[PDB]
């Protein structure tokens, strides 16, 4: 299970995500994690290679977004290097935006 | 100054202004009462 | 288990910029908590791909072993139809599975 912060992002902040490893019984595992960050486009751009060895199911990660960059919608894929074909993955946008005031909804 | 107003020296602009904060992690080992344990946090609210 | 967050001060209203206030976490005893605020501002631009824990069961349970709501065509289709295979010394057993999926859903 995958967490980030925001939902949206600008370019120039960073990103703070979390990866939650369990086993199928939901309880916390310790196992070596491959986490990549792919483009709107679906380009990989950084590749980590953690493990959740005695960090209690949690892996604390994060990643600057250059000011140089196409916005769009981004995505972070992760799996067990045991397990290379099933891939997790959580998307979030990025986009030149600015906190409005007051939400709006329709129903 | 003698005004009835705040002169512009005596006004502390607000600048934190994050869209997220509190990133912290935190452990629940206190004494437990009903197998719910609970942790009261201090925390700093922004701008 | 349970984890609940709420506002430390049994009284009063709404608090000042820059003003501390504390913050009860009612959780299960030894396990981790980690917290994240965000301006709800943020949402109102983009409130998908976040984490809920009613996302996470709905993942489960599209990953389990059994592909009826119960019963079966016969004893060995019981057995099959609730993720289960029966072998016995006598000679009955259950339909052979090589297949991960569940039946396509044939409408």
């Amino acid at each position: 299970f995958i967490q980030t912060d925001k939902t949206i992002y600008t370019p120039g902040s960073t990103v703070l995500y979390r990866i939650f490893t369990v086993n199928h019984k939901l309880l916390p595992v310790g196992r070596t994690v491959m986490v990549n960050i792919e483009n709107p486009e679906g380009i990989p751009v950084k590749q980590d290679s953690l493990s959740s060895q005695n960090q209690l199911g949690v892996l604390p990660l994060s990643w600057d977004i250059p000011e140089l960059v196409n916005m769009g919608q981004w995505k972070i894929r992760a799996y067990y290097e045991n397990s290379p074909q099933q891939v997790f993955s959580t998307e979030f946008e990025v986009k030149e935006y600015v906190l409005p005031s007051f939400e709006v909804i329709v129903e | 100054l003698d005004e009835d107003i705040i002169a512009e020296e005596n006004i502390v602009s607000r600048s934190e202004f994050p869209e997220s904060w509190l990133w912290n992690v935190e452990d629940l080992k206190e004494p437990p009462k009903n197998g719910i344990s609970t942790k009261l946090m201090n925390i700093f609210l922004k701008d | 288990g349970s984890l609940v967050v709420k506002s430390g001060q049994s009284e009063d209203r709404q608090p000042v910029p820059g003003q501390q206030m504390t913050l009860k976490i009612e959780g299960d005893h030894g396990a981790r908590v980690v917290l994240v605020a965000v301006d709800k501002g943020v949402f109102v631009l983009n409130k998908k791909n976040k984490l809920t824990q009613s996302k996470i069961w709905d993942v489960v349970e599209k990953a389990d072993i059994g592909c009826t709501p119960g019963s079966g065509k016969d004893y060995a289709g019981v057995f099959s139809d609730a993720g289960l295979t029966f072998t016995s010394s006598s000679g009955q057993q259950t339909a052979q599975r090589a297949e991960l999926q569940c039946p396509q859903p044939a409408a």
